[PDB]
Parts: C-alpha cells; sequence; structure tokens
C-alpha cells in the first residue's frame, strides 16, 4: 500500500493513499505562508508603500529594481500575492478516485485540483466544512480581487538569481509551481462537484472500501477519516483537539485497533497554554482600551473567533467597558455569524442543550441583539459613517498581506497607543509584520491554538496502540526553537517512520485475507469433519459470483493426505470380500499381495504404490477402497 | 546539451527516492525540450528505466507523455514504447503510465493507420489486464483509436464485467466510437436494456445516453424509439438527482415519437375541472427536488412541443400553472418556453391567470418577459382583448417605468389580430354619440397606450376612420410625428458618396499643393484642417477618417510653423528662449503621433509606418532645437548618437515599405547615413536642419471604415453639490459607469485616474470582469473607485477621468468629472 505525501507543510497535508484497487486523496492544502513574501495589497494606495526604494542586483545585469523592493533593510517581491501548491506531477491526479476533506482549512486549495487536472472523481466533506469553506474561498477571492494589481515579477523566480537573493527569499520552495489566485467560476465548479456526508456515515466505495468520518473537535465540523476493508484499518487523523471546546467532542473509541495511523496537524506552538494566553488577550485588550487607543485583531471570520467572542462577552462586564463597541468587518461576517448560529447538531453537548431550551446556541447573537457588536461588509459604506473611537476591530485576513487589516494598520501604525493583537497561530508574526516595520503600534503576540499537544499525543498513541505510525519529519526532529527539549519531538514504538515534501512510502503491510460470503444452500449441503481437536474441515466445491467487488459462492480438484495403515487395509479387505491376502514387512514399509488380479501394494511413509494386471473393475474397486482411508484436501 | 546534463546528473546522484524524484520534478517543472532533442532525452530516460522502485519509472513515463505533446516524436517513440510495454508488466501503476503515454502518442499527431493506430490498438487489446490495472484506460484507448468504418465484440463482453468503473470506461469508449459515427449495431440496444438497471450510480448516468443515441438512429425494434422513450420515462424518477438531468435533457433532444404514447406522459384533474367549469413521467418531473431538474424539464417540454404541432394544447395548463415556483430562474424559463411555443394556441380562459402575474413587486425581468409573451401570444375572444387591455392599464398606472415596453406589446397585440378590436372602438375611447367629448390630454401615457393599439390595428381594416372621433386625427398626426416606430403610416385624409469624394478631393489637393511659399502652405493647411473638422462633425460615419486625417495635417502644420520660426535667423549663442516655439512643438507633435497610433481602431501597416516616420521627424526636430540651445560638445554628441541609433532601429524594423517611402526625410537620411556616422555631431545638426528644410510631405493612405475611441462617464454625474461625507482615514466608494465605443482590448488598456486636489494622481486598473459587452464594439465599464484622505475643513473636488495606456505612457480620452468629497475627523 503506497502513500504519497505531496505537501511538506506539517499542518496542510495532501496525502494520496493507495488501497486495494482504489486511490484516495486526503486534503488539499494551500500553503498560504508563501504569500508573506509579497507586498501588501492596499485598499487605497499609500505614499509609503508606493515610494519604497528598490533593491538592486549587485551585478546589475538584470533589472530587478522594479521586481524587488526593500523596507527596513529587508527584501520583498512586488506583484499580486501568490500561493504554493501541492506537487501534482508525482502521480496523475486524474487516476485519483475519491477526495476526502478534513476541515475548511485543509480544503482551501480544492479548486485547483478539482478543475484543472481533469479530476473526475467525487469529493466528500461535512456540511459545515463545505459551507464555511465556500465562505472562506469567497473571502479570499474578494480580497485578491477588488484592486487588481496586474504586475507580474517573473525574473526573480529564476533559480540562479534566487540563490543570490537574500533571505528569506533563499528559503522559498518550489518557486516555479506557484500559481495566481483562482476565480469564482472555478470556485462554483468545485463546490458543485462536492457531495455531503454526516458523522459516522459509512460510505462504501464499490464495495472496495468503507470510509467513515468521525468527530475531530478541532473546529465546527472537522473530521478524522477512517478507511477500512473487512480486515484492515487506516486511520487518517488531521487536526484533532481533545480540550474542552464547542465542536462535537473527539471520539477516540473507534480510533483504536488501527493497522496504519497517519498523524498530521499537531499544535503549532507546543508551549502555548490556550487558557492562560486567552487571559493575556483579555488583559491586554482591556489595558489598551482603558489607555484609550484602538485595538486591531486579525482573525479568520470563523473558528477561534467564536471562542474569543464568548470570552470577551463574559469579560467586558468585569471592567464595565460597555461604552467601547466591537466592530467586526468582513465581506462574510454576517453569513458566518448566521451559519454558526444554525448549526446546532454539530456543537458540544452544552450548546445542543442550550438549543433544546429554545435559544441561539452562541452568545454573539445576544451580543448583536444588544448592539455592542456590529458586523459590517467592509470599511467602505455604512461603517465609515458609524465609526467610533476608541474601538476594537476584528479584521478579515490574519496573513497581514491583504484585506481590511492592511488599510487599518497603515492608518493606525504611526501612533503608539493603538495595539494589534495576533491570535491565529498559523503565521510567523515576525515575518507578517516585517513590511510595516518601523511601527509605533504596540505589538502583542498571544497566539491561541487548540490542537492536541505532544503529551496528549503520547497518551493517545498508548491508548490506541497502532501497528504503524506515520507523521511528518518536523515532529520527529525536535523543533529548531528548542533543540535541547525532548518533549517537543514525537515518540512511539515502533518509531514513527517519517516523510517530507514530495515523498513516496510503502506501508509495511501485506494483503492476506479478504471478505467473501457463502450461500445458505451450499452452507447446509456442506458437512464438516474433524481431524484434530477443535478443528473441523470440509473440502469445498462451488462456483463464485462476483458483483461490485463482492464475491459469493453457490453450488454448480481436491487431493489426498494421510497414510493408509496396512493392518486396516487387510482387515477391511477381508471383511469386504477379499481373500488370500499376504502381508510382509520391510525396513519401513509393507508389501501386501492380493492373489486376485495379482495386486502388489507397497506402503511406505508418505508413499503408496499399487501394481496390478490389466484390470478395470478391480482397479476401480481398489481405488475406492484406498482413497477412503484418509482425509481429502 | 541540457538533456545530456540532466541524464548525467541523475546517473551521478543515483538516489532512490530523492535524486530521481527531484530530477523528474525539475525537468517537468522547468520546460519542454522544444526541439528534436526530445528523442535523445527519451532514449536516455529509457536507458535509466531499467531500475527498481517503479515510481521513478512512472514519473519518467509521465514526463514522456508530457513531451509527446510537442509533436516532434513520431515512430521512434512508438516503437520504443511498444518494446517497453512488451516486457514492463509489473504491478498496475507502471502499465497505467505506459498506457497513458501510448494514448498520448496515438492521438497526438499520427491519427493514421499502418501501425499508427492499428498496431497500438492490437497491442493494447492483447494486453488486457486481470485486475483493474489498465482495463478502463485500454478501453478508452481503443475508444479514441477508431479502427475503421467497417471491434464492438470485445466491449460487448466487457459491458457485463466486474467493476462499475470499468463499465463507465466502456460506456465512454462507446460514446467516443459513436461521435465518429461507426454505425453502431442494433444489438447494443438490447444489451443496454439491462444496463439501465445496474443498481449503481455513474453507470446508468451514461447508459441513458447510450440508449438515447442508439434509439435515435432508427426506430425499428418490434416500436423502438417509443420503447426507448418509455424506458427513459420509467427512469425519470431515478433515486439520485444527477441522473434526472440527463434523463430530461435527452428525451427533450429526441424529436420523433408516437403521438398516442406521447400524451401518456402528461395523463394523470383540477385543470379539466376548470375547463368544464368555463364550458406519467412529466407529471412528476415538473415538480421535483431542486430547480435544476425543473429547468431541464421545461426545456425538454419546449423542444418536443416545438417538434410536434399537436400536444401543445395539452401542455399550456402544465406550463401556466407552474408560474409561482419561487425560483426566479424557473419563472423566466417558463415564460420563455410559453413564448417559444406560442403559435396556434388559444387561451379561451387562461388569459386571466397568465395576466394576473403581470403585477410583480419589481421583478423587472419577469414583467418584461410577460410583455414579451403577450406580444407573441394569440387570443380569439373579444372579451379577452378587453381584459388584457384593462390589466395592462393597471400595470401601467402602478409601475410607470416600463410604459416604453407596454406600448410595443400593445402595438404587436393590435397588429397580430386587428378585427377583434373593431367592436371595442366606440367603447374604449369615449365617443358619446351626440356630445362633443372634451379633448383628452395628448401626452397622457394611458391615452397614448390605448391609441397606439387602435392605430396599429387600423392598417388592416379600412372601415374605422369613420368611428374615429374629432380629436383622433390631429392626435394621430402628433403620434406619427413623435413615435415613428409604433404607429405605421395610414390612409387618413388629414395626413395624405459626395462626402467621401469631397474628403478625398481636399486631401489630394493638399498633397498636390506643396511647391509654394511656406506662408501659403500654412494658410492652406489651416483652411483644410478646419474644413476636415467641420466635415467630421457634419457626418458620423466619416467621423473617424476625417478626424484622423485632420490630426495628421495638424501635425504637419505644427512642424512647418516650428521650422519657420525666427530662431533660425539669430546666431547660436544668442538663443534666448521665449520665442523658440519649436520646443513645445516637438512635444505636441509627438503626443499627436501617440494619439493617432493608439486611439483609432482600424490601422494598417502603411499608416503605422507613416506615423513612425513622422515620430522620427519630430525626434529630429527636438534634437535640432536642443543642439541649437546647448553648446556642450559632450551632450551634443550623446543626443546625436541616440538619434542615429533611433534611425537605425527604424530602418531595421520597417525594412519593408522603404521603397514606398520615396523622397522622404527618412529615405534621404538613410541614403546619406554613413557620412553622418563619420562626421562630428556639430555639423550633423546643421545637416539635419537643412535636411528637414528640404524634406517632402508624405502621402497618407486613407483606410477603410474606421472609428476613433471614445469614453463617456455617465455616473457619477458630478454636478451634485451635495458632498460625499466620511470619517477621516477611512474610504468611500465612488461608483464609476462609462461607455467605451470602438476600442480594441478595452480590458487590458482602459484605466481610471483619480486626481486629488493636492496634486496627487492615483491610477486604478479595473478588473477584467468590469467590462460588459452589450453590443458590437460598444462596451460598458462598471466599477468602484476607492477614495480616502485625512480630514478636510471644507468640501473639495476630486477629478475622475478615463485613461488609455499603451506599450510607457498614457493618453486622456474622456471628459474629467468632479466629485465633492468631505472627510470629517473621527467622532466619539
Amino acid at each position: 500500500m503506497k502513500l504519497y505525501c505531496l505537501s511538506g507543510h506539517p499542518t496542510l497535508p495532501c496525502n494520496v493513499l493507495k488501497f486495494k484497487s482504489t486511490t484516495i486523496m486526503l486534503d488539499c492544502g494551500l500553503d498560504m505562508t508563501s504569500t508573506l513574501n509579497f507586498l501588501p495589497l492596499p485598499l487605497v494606495q499609500s505614499p509609503r508603500l508606493s515610494n519604497l526604494p528598490g533593491w538592486s542586483l549587485k551585478d546589475g545585469n538584470a533589472f530587478l529594481d522594479k521586481e524587488l523592493k526593500e523596507c527596513s533593510g529587508h527584501v520583498f517581491v512586488d506583484s499580486v500575492p501568490e500561493f504554493c501548491l501541492p506537487e501534482t506531477e508525482l502521480i496523475d491526479l486524474s487516476t485519483v478516485d475519491v477526495i476526502l476533506i478534513s476541515n475548511y482549512h485543509c480544503m482551501m486549495a480544492l479548486p485547483y485540483i478539482t478543475e484543472h487536472t481533469g479530476f473526475t472523481g467525487t469529493v466528500y466533506a461535512t456540511e459545515p466544512t463545505v459551507q464555511i469553506g465556500r465562505l472562506l474561498m469567497e473571502e479570499l477571492v474578494n480580497f485578491i480581487e477588488r484592486v487588481p494589481k496586474a504586475q507580474s515579477a517573473s525574473l526573480w523566480k529564476n533559480k540562479d538569481i534566487q540563490r543570490l537573493l537574500p533571505s528569506p527569499l533563499k528559503d522559498a520552495v518550489e518557486v516555479s509551481t506557484w500559481r495566481r489566485c483562482y476565480t469564482m467560476q472555478e470556485v462554483n465548479s468545485a463546490l458543485s462537484k462536492i457531495q455531503l456526508v454526516g458523522y459516522s456515515q459509512k460510505i462504501e466505495l464499490f464495495g472496495a472500501v468503507q470510509v467513515t468520518p468521525l468527530s475531530s473537535g478541532y473546529a465546527l465540523g472537522s473530521s478524522n477519516w477512517i478507511i477500512q476493508s473487512h480486515y484492515e484499518k487506516v486511520s487518517y487523523v488531521s487536526g484533532s483537539s481533545l480540550l474542552t471546546t464547542h465542536p462535537q467532542p473527539m471520539d477516540q473509541a473507534s480510533l483504536k485497533n488501527s493497522d496504519v495511523l497517519v498523524l498530521t496537524g499537531l499544535t503549532q506552538i507546543p508551549t502555548a497554554n490556550p487558557d492562560g494566553m486567552v487571559g493575556e488577550f483579555c488583559s491586554n485588550l482591556a489595558l489598551t482600551v482603558r489607555n484609550g487607543g484602538n485595538v486591531l485583531v486579525p482573525c479568520y471570520p470563523s473558528g477561534v473567533i467564536y471562542d474569543l467572542l464568548e470570552c470577551l462577552y463574559q469579560y467586558i462586564d468585569s471592567a464595565g467597558l460597555s461604552s467601547v463597541p466591537l466592530y467586526f468587518i468582513s465581506p462574510v461576517a454576517n453569513s458566518s455569524l448566521e451559519f454558526s448560529q444554525i448549526f446546532a447538531e454539530w456543537l458540544c453537548h452544552n450548546k445542543q442543550s442550550k438549543v433544546y431550551l429554545p435559544e441561539p446556541p452562541f452568545p454573539h447573537a445576544e451580543l448583536i441583539q444588544t448592539n455592542k457588536l456590529k458586523h459590517y461588509p467592509s470599511i467602505h459604506g455604512d461603517f465609515s459613517n458609524d465609526f467610533r473611537q476608541p474601538c476594537v476591530v476584528f479584521t478579515g485576513h490574519p496573513s497581514l498581506r491583504f484585506g481590511d487589516v492592511v488599510h487599518f494598520m497603515e492608518l493606525w501604525g504611526k501612533s503608539s497607543l493603538n495595539t494589534v493583537i495576533f491570535t491565529e497561530p498559523d503565521f510567523s508574526y515576525l515575518e507578517a509584520l516585517a513590511p510595516y516595520q518601523p511601527l509605533a503600534m504596540k505589538c502583542i503576540y498571544c497566539p491561541i491554538d487548540t490542537r492536541l499537544n505532544f503529551i496528549q499525543v503520547s497518551k493517545l498513541l498508548k491508548e490506541v496502540q497502532p501497528l504503524h505510525v506515520v507523521c511528518p519529519e518536523q515532529y520527529t526532529q525536535p523543533p529548531p526553537a528548542q533543540s535541547h527539549r525532548m518533549d517537543l519531538m514525537i515518540d512511539c514504538q515502533p518509531p514513527a517512520m517519517s516523510y517530507r515534501r514530495a515523498e513516496v512510502l510503502a506501508l509495511p503491510f501485506k494483503r492476506r485475507y479478504e471478505k467473501i460470503e457463502i450461500m445458505p444452500e451450499l452452507a447446509d449441503s456442506l458437512v464438516p469433519m474433524e481431524i484434530k481437536p477443535g478443528i473441523s474441515l470440509a473440502t469445498v466445491s462451488a462456483v463464485l459470483h462476483t458483483k461490485d467487488n463482492k464475491h459469493l459462492l453457490q453450488p454448480p480438484k481436491p487431493l489426498l493426505s494421510g497414510s493408509i495403515p496396512v493392518e486396516q487395509f487387510v482387515q477391511t479387505l477381508e471383511k469386504h470380500g477379499f481373500s488370500d491376502i499376504k502381508v510382509e514387512d520391510t525396513a519401513k514399509g509393507h508389501i501386501v499381495l492380493l492373489q486376485e488380479a495379482e495386486t502388489l501394494i507397497q506402503i511406505e511413509e508418505d508413499s503408496t504404490h499399487i501394481i496390478c494386471d490389466n484390470d478395470e473393475m478391480l482397479r476401480v474397486r481398489l481405488r475406492d477402497l484406498v482413497l477412503k482411508f484418509l482425509q481429502k484436501f | 546539451p541540457s538533456k545530456s546534463a540532466a541524464l548525467h546528473i541523475d546517473l551521478c546522484k543515483a538516489t532512490s527516492p530523492a535524486d530521481a524524484l527531484q530530477y523528474l520534478l525539475q525537468f517537468a517543472r522547468k520546460p519542454v525540450e522544444a526541439e528534436s532533442v526530445e528523442g535523445v532525452v527519451r532514449i536516455l530516460l529509457e536507458h535509466y528505466y531499467k531500475e527498481n522502485d517503479p515510481s521513478v519509472r512512472l514519473k519518467i513515463a509521465s514526463l514522456l507523455g508530457l513531451l509527446s505533446k510537442t509533436a516532434g516524436f513520431s515512430p521512434d517513440c512508438i516503437m520504443d514504447d511498444a518494446i517497453n510495454i512488451l516486457q514492463n508488466e509489473k504491478s498496475h501503476q507502471v502499465l497505467a503510465q505506459l498506457l497513458d503515454t501510448l494514448l498520448a502518442i496515438g492521438t497526438k499527431l499520427p491519427e493514421n493507420q499502418a501501425i499508427q493506430m492499428r498496431l497500438v490498438d492490437v497491442a493494447c487489446k492483447h494486453l488486457t489486464d486481470t485486475s483493474h490495472g489498465v482495463r478502463n484506460k485500454c478501453l478508452q484507448l481503443l475508444g479514441n483509436l477508431g479502427s475503421l468504418e467497417k471491434v464492438q465484440k470485445i466491449i460487448g463482453d466487457y459491458f457485463s464485467d466486474q467493476d462499475p468503473r470499468v463499465r463507465t470506461a466502456a460506456i465512454k469508449a462507446m460514446l467516443q466510437l459513436h461521435e465518429r459515427g461507426l454505425k453502431l449495431h442494433q444489438t447494443i440496444y438490447n444489451q443496454a436494456c439491462k444496463l439501465l438497471s445496474d443498481d449503481y450510480e455513474q453507470v446508468r448516468s451514461a447508459a441513458v445516453q447510450l440508449i438515447w443515441v442508439v434509439s435515435q438512429l432508427y426506430p425499428e425494434s418490434i416500436r423502438l424509439v417509443d420503447d426507448a422513450f418509455g424506458k427513459i420515462c420509467h427512469m425519470v424518477s431515478d433515486g439520485s438527482w444527477v441522473v434526472r438531468v440527463q434523463a430530461a435533457k435527452l428525451l427533450g433532444s429526441m424529436e420523433q415519437v408516437s403521438s398516442h404514447f406521447l400524451e401518456q406522459t402528461l395523463d394523470k384533474t383540477a385543470h379539466e375541472r376548470a375547463k368544464e367549469l368555463y364550458s406519467g413521467a412529466f407529471v412528476h418531473g415538473l415538480e421535483d427536488e431542486m430547480y435544476e431538474v425543473r429547468i431541464a424539464a421545461v426545456e425538454a417540454l419546449c423542444m418536443l412541443a416545438q417538434s410536434s404541432p399537436s400536444f401543445a394544447e395539452k401542455c399550456l395548463d402544465f406550463l401556466v400553472d407552474m408560474f409561482n415556483d419561487e425560483i426566479e430562474e424557473v419563472r423566466l424559463q417558463s415564460i420563455h418556453t410559453m413564448r417559444k411555443i406560442s403559435n396556434n394556441i388559444t387561451l379561451r380562459e387562461d388569459q386571466l391567470d397568465t395576466v394576473l402575474a403581470v403585477l410583480e413587486d419589481s421583478s423587472r425581468d419577469i414583467r418584461e418577459a410577460l410583455h414579451e409573451l403577450l406580444c407573441c401570444t394569440n387570443v380569439s375572444t373579444k372579451e379577452g382583448i378587453h381584459l388584457a387591455l384593462v390589466e395592462l392599464l393597471k400595470n401601467l398606472t402602478k409601475y410607470p417605468t416600463d410604459r416604453d415596453s407596454i406600448w410595443k406589446c400593445l402595438k404587436f397585440l393590435g397588429s397580430r389580430h386587428p378585427t377583434l378590436v373593431l367592436p371595442l372602438v366606440p367603447e374604449l375611447l369615449s365617443t358619446h354619440p351626440f356630445f362633443d367629448t372634451a379633448e383628452p390630454d395628448m401626452d397622457d401615457p394611458a391615452y397614448i397606450a390605448v391609441l397606439v393599439l387602435i392605430f396599429n390595428a387600423a392598417k388592416t381594416c379600412p372601415t374605422m376612420p369613420a368611428l374615429f372621433s374629432d380629436h383622433t386625427f390631429r392626435h394621430y398626426a402628433y403620434l406619427r410625428d413623435s413615435l415613428s416606430h409604433l404607429v405605421p403610416a395610414l390612409r387618413l385624409p388629414g395626413r395624405k458618396d459626395p462626402s467621401q469624394q469631397f474628403l478625398q478631393q481636399s486631401l489630394e489637393r493638399v498633397y498636390s499643393l506643396q511647391h509654394l511659399d511656406p506662408q501659403g502652405a500654412q494658410e492652406l493647411l489651416e483652411f483644410t484642417i478646419r474644413d476636415l473638422q467641420r466635415l467630421g462633425e457634419l457626418q458620423s460615419e466619416l467621423a473617424g477618417v476625417a478626424d484622423f486625417s485632420a490630426t495628421y495635417l495638424r501635425c504637419q502644420l505644427l512642424l512647418i510653423k516650428a521650422l519657420q520660426e525666427k530662431l533660425w535667423n539669430v546666431a547660436a549663442p544668442l538663443y534666448l528662449k521665449q520665442s523658440d516655439l519649436a520646443s513645445a512643438a516637438a512635444k505636441q507633435i509627438m503626443e499627436e503621433t501617440y494619439k493617432m497610433e493608439f486611439m483609432y481602431s482600424g490601422v494598417e501597416n502603411k499608416q503605422v509606418v507613416i506615423i513612425h516616420h513622422m515620430r522620427l521627424q519630430a525626434k529630429a526636430l527636438q534634437l535640432i532645437v536642443t543642439a541649437r540651445t546647448t553648446r556642450g560638445l559632450d551632450p551634443l554628441f550623446g543626443m546625436c548618437e541616440k538619434f542615429l541609433q533611433e534611425v537605425d532601429f527604424f530602418q531595421r524594423y520597417f525594412i519593408a515599405d522603404l521603397p514606398h517611402l520615396q523622397d522622404s526625410f527618412v529615405d534621404k537620411l538613410l541614403d546619406l547615413m554613413p557620412r553622418l556616422m563619420t562626421s562630428k555631431p556639430a555639423e550633423v545638426v546643421k545637416i539635419l536642419q537643412t535636411m528637414l528644410r528640404q524634406s517632402a510631405f508624405l502621402h497618407l493612405p486613407l483606410p477603410e471604415q474606421i472609428h476613433k475611441a471614445s469614453a463617456t462617464i455617465i455616473e457619477p454625474a458630478g454636478e451634485s453639490d451635495n458632498p460625499l461625507r466620511f470619517t477621516s482615514g477611512l474610504v468611500v466608494a465612488l461608483d464609476v459607469d462609462a461607455t467605451l465605443e470602438h476600442v480594441q482590448d478595452p480590458q487590458n488598456t482602459v484605466k481610471v485616474q483619480v486626481l486629488y486636489p493636492d496634486g496627487q494622481a492615483q491610477m486604478i486598473h479595473p478588473k477584467p470582469a468590469d467590462f460588459r459587452n452589450p453590443g458590437p464594439g460598444r462596451h460598458r465599464l462598471i466599477t468602484q473607485v476607492y477614495l480616502s484622505h485625512t480630514a478636510w475643513t471644507e468640501a473639495c473636488q476630486v477629478e475622475v477621468r478615463l485613461l488609455l495606456a499603451y506599450n510607457e505612457g498614457t493618453i486622456p480620452f474622456s471628459k474629467p468629472v468632479k466629485v465633492y468629497i468631505m472627510p470629517k475627523p473621527a467622532r466619539r
């Protein structure tokens, strides 16, 4: 069973597994870290972004001052932001049968694969995952659009120049395969190729395999996949979170008893304590608002935002800051809020009960009804009229490379009272903020993560006891941040064989048994017989019918095994009618002579030879006499 | 070279999963060979193919397939691939890549027999796999390899094989066989009869297509097309929703069918109950899960209703009832299908129901569609016309914005059947027998609405002007004067290329008159320029060529006026500016060259070379003036070298048409070029001066019909004194709406420019999606422009303009508009 890893990212995997006569791809991860290398996409051109000085090739042969620009002694490319892709050329994706989705973050890259390659297979995902994915892709398309930055810097992409270019540009990967953002017609085609699935729905593929999504708990609708035939198990776990959260609690029960366990999407900041760091969030926000500045907060309009909003809802009354309003600005803010409200069956038990007691499960509905929190499509329009200060503004894109956050933060950077508070842990906020540096704005880094940490990983591995474990090489090797620490690298027995970007692996498994069904008529017809204690066997004879890779047997050459004792041979010959049979012994066998037809039989260990005259009736009589002194196989 | 280096590097690395993968990814990612070295690269790859870990071999085969698209390879690659496949039977993936490569080779170029499509097909057939290795791919391979117009046996057995995926592969191969004809046999019909009931998805989805395609060929089973149609009918209720789309579309496409059986689809009713009061496949298909299948159903119904002149009357109720579907798309499709089948159809009682819908909230599309339907419907009863009239009047009085369509629908409703309205004439317009009715207001758009009906009806019936009252005659004259596309001419007693030649004449006169004093030349050019502008304004179809030639002559006049300046009569060191108008003349002439080259639509190579020669002329003039003013030998030499480089670039680039450029400035300059290269710039400038003095005037060839681009900013109007207000630092979105006429590649050129008061100009590229194309060469631009700035004490003016870019520089081609902006500072 061959496993292909087509994305070196430790959190946004793309894994093509092969099983029986089927090929299954898991996840379509869009490494949106690569976008960091490009300049921001302003909503309105600002002089400082416009007039940035040009980095120059030291040789000067190439005219790279136009492509590259430098700020704070650093270098950035200058074009429309870009995105890295999974390496699609390892295997023709067109031969891929089924695609599975883990979570809205892991399905971000879906259109590229679903449309361009000619993929004709089906796609599976949970209802909230597909909806919120259609929301995020809409947001991304809108952000990249709305200010088409036509420029296309391509000379820098060359490998030879890339070698000379300074860091981090030296650090780019597969710079060649980068592709511009997709469009809405592709998005619609992708989302229309999808088909839905609920939790624990046992989807059978051609009878060839059986796939099941199980509650993960990371976010609202994230699913850990389980692929099984009747005698195997491959558990693909991507982004679970056993902490106490709003999504449906993680179910480890079915995970145990797994042949192969693919593990992905561990935490990003292992040392981060979610609860204490949310406390730091609230304290810092309160202090800044009391100082009277303005607070900016980048965050995807989903996921962690809702937990953050519950915490803020409970904490605001603690300091009595009712005066300061919360603005939530994004082209999908309203839709995301309503979709979070409707999905009750997927939330935690507490919230499902809050629904059974008629009331909207989340409290941000109560916030909106109270008018403390106001959601707006984008800064242009009504928000401009209804602005206030001081305030707390939830922007759209935490990549800091585009959206409404870039404009707000070019607006507020000059001041020092104002503060930007990072929460989404997916991007190195240092590189994120590099282009805007210098900045008087106080920068606070409190990155909230909820994915399982290494200790819980060890617990789960011991609880499930897998036959094999497969994880990214980043986990196996200790993080570069703390080479000293040992808890920061995964541990298992046998050791988790690792992998890297664009790698091919062969699982240490062999196909031995598979499932086939007998039919009752033949079952009744068959008569078991025993040779050993507790072992009853019977020779079989039938015709197989195969449908949809499912096999069945119905009624329409076995051989011999076992020595024939000469004493019983002669006894049964005499009691059946034979006479004048004389037996002599040899070193290891017996020679028995029957006078009729002059039949001589030599019986040795695992050897019996009969020699008679040209006879047919007596020959067949001897055949049926001797064959019935053993067990037929 | 590159291929050899890659092969050497791969051999040296020899890393199992690392070196091979990296080399393959780099080779595929970077680029194709783009040369005959593809064969050598393929040989090298096949050399290393003898290894382990068939993943590397699969990647190599993928690279070979990608390279095969270059069309360079032919029989060598085919033979090599055949040899490799003959012994590379290992697992399924390797055979998969090999089959894919073979398919690529076969359909890439050869498309021929003689071991170009026959040997490969035979090899694939003989290479039938045991377990899903290639089965589907070899099926599609033989599908794209059409043997001849004589193969179906093998697929016949494969239809009932193990895997539904392979069944789909066989079905698609069959489709590929049909699309090239191949006169499929009849037995496939009976074979696919069971395929219909395959109890798995993705199988029936195309089995339906197969049954349709075979059936439509010839209707002879016992009834064949009727049987297939019955099968499709019994299937229309498939469990899925994906199948039903094909089910509906295919039966719609079908056209010939037994009449008696056709109505059995619609036979079940409250509809017949209503009919008496006044006096199953589709029955279920019309009301289904999601609107896609409803759309497919209505389309199929319209198609086959068109096909069969009968069966329409049976379907009018089934259409009309399905108006309040709640899906605007289904609404529109129902209206459209009713229109498309509106012929020889009667609405004895359906009139009121189909007209009740005319009152929608705005539903501008729906109401317009209803008007379109009415203008093409048919009614038979006088009370029907009266009823339609009264509901139309209610429509007009409630939605006084589409009267412009109400009138046209009434016009057609009259012309279609005039005699029906004649009895209404006394009643509809008040004509109290012995009272002189007070003139109803002439412009009231209900009286005009009811008059246009009568007048359009009056073309046919001669007797009715007798019924016409006193006013109606002068009112008819007024209408026929105002709305000439609604009321035709009647019998009422009360109302019983010199331009182009002249343009050529003037242009050739200017051409001819060149042997005379520059004083006279200036006046001649001025007369003819104002002449041409006048003619361009007068005409509209010549507005392009007229203005084009006008700008050209203006360019020449500017050059002559610059040359005849007083500057040349004073020594070089005495140059003192404030008189050297040539300085601005050069910039103006160059800008005009840009304008003429880019803005106009239809331009030929001859005209382009004329323009580029004139641009070179302007460059020479600029050089001469600059040298006149500057004495520095080094700057002089630099500029002279640049100019000579420009001349050389011109002559190389437009190597052609130089013989046509007789006795031209460029012609004589090039003829005398070498000595100019040898000489010092100080004398080169004087040579250029005299050269221009004695230079001739080229003859510009007039083109075929052309136009000059033109933009008109409609929104924002800009005359609204009310400022747009917003908090400081934030942004306000200004809707920009424009019409661009006669522009090539609008999306890659037009750009919106915003000039703020403080002197800063921001350029905005609109999205490629902002440009709608209602008609020929007349695009609409709709977009948002984002404005922002710190707080202003009072309202200011932000200027919006449309620019045209070229490949460097920009040309305004539109009237700037002003928008009032007011950023107030932040609140509490």
